C-alpha cells in the first residue's frame, strides 16, 4: 500500500528524494552492509 | 574456468566472479554451504546466492 501511494503520488516522490539529498543518506550502505559490517 | 570469455563463474575459496579475469564479489563458502546459479536469458542476467 506505501509503495502504491509513492507510485501514485508526485509530491511523495519528490520530498522522499529531497529528504534523501539535503540528509546525505547513503541507502546503499543500508543495503548493503551485511557484506561491508563483515569487512570480508 | 573464467579466464576466458567462454565462462561466468563464482569462486568461493577468495570471493571472485570470473569472466575474462578476476574481480571481487561475494563472500567465501564455509564447508557444507550451498550456491545457487540463477541465469536469466530474458534480462541477460546471471546470479549467485
Amino acid at each position: 500500500e506505501i509503495f502504491i501511494y509513492w507510485s501514485k503520488s508526485h509530491n511523495f516522490k519528490r520530498e522522499e528524494q529531497n529528504f534523501v539529498v539535503q540528509n546525505e543518506i547513503n541507502n546503499m550502505s543500508f543495503l548493503t552492509a551485511d557484506s561491508k559490517s563483515k569487512m570480508a | 574456468l573464467g579466464a576466458d570469455e567462454l565462462a561466468y563463474v563464482f569462486n568461493g575459496h577468495r570471493g571472485q566472479r570470473w569472466h575474462l579475469g578476476s574481480e571481487p564479489f561475494g563472500r567465501p563458502w564455509q564447508s557444507g554451504d550451498v550456491v545457487g546459479c540463477m541465469i536469466d536469458l530474458t534480462e541477460n542476467t546471471i546470479i549467485f546466492t
